[PDB]
């Protein structure tokens, strides 16, 4: 006559993966991609201090 | 006559225009001796260290013009170690770099070397002078090679 054929129900997982903040952007976001044209000042500091030491 | 005065100054001042004057006019040697003249009454004076740094590198200008580019080396070698405003100076790295574009023999090197010290500082006309002399002796013993 009868036995088994399908069971279980109260029992699962699951893992869980995540995105991340938009604002972050590419690296260059302050402090970063504003040391290039805040170099050139720091260069520019060098050299008129360069006039002032010669 | 300042040096037997013990006028270090003004004879300082006086040799500063004989071995300008005297590399200028295609004596490199003797140029470079009154460097060395230069050089050993401005070590330990607190007051000079300054035109010291200047004095190491027209030295080794003298030598790279003189094609002797181990002079040059020594030169070097010996500024770095007896004064560390020199060793750390642009200067001295300037050395190095156009004492490497000599042994290499690539004008062009050289020539961006010139270029990256005049943005820095800016090479007097003595400077570019020997510079150029420099240079043509490099070009000189390509033209030979090839």
């Amino acid at each position: 006559e009868v036995e088994a054929a399908i069971s279980d129900v109260g029992g699962q997982q699951i893992f869980s993966q995540a995105l991340l903040n938009a604002n972050r952007r590419g690296e260059a976001k302050t402090a970063l991609a504003e040391v290039q044209a805040r170099h050139q000042e720091l260069l520019k500091l060098e050299k008129s201090m360069a006039e002032l030491t010669q | 006559w300042y040096a037997q005065d013990q006028s270090v100054a003004l004879s300082n001042k006086c040799f500063i225009k004989c071995a300008d004057l005297k590399a200028l006019d295609g004596q490199y040697i003797e140029a470079s001796d009154i460097y060395s003249k230069l050089i050993k009454s401005s070590m330990g004076n607190r007051l000079s260290q300054w035109s010291l740094k200047d004095y190491f590198l027209k030295k080794g200008l003298c030598q790279l013009a003189a094609t002797d580019a181990v002079a040059a080396a020594r030169t070097l070698q010996e500024g770095q170690s007896e004064d560390p405003n020199f060793a750390d100076s642009r200067e001295s790295n300037f050395l190095k770099s156009l004492i490497d574009a000599v042994n290499e023999g690539d004008s062009e090197q050289l020539s961006e070397h010139c270029k990256e010290f005049d943005n820095f500082m800016r090479l007097d006309k003595w400077k570019i002078t020997i510079l150029n002399k420099i240079k043509e002796s490099i070009q000189q013993q390509e033209d030979d090679l090839l």
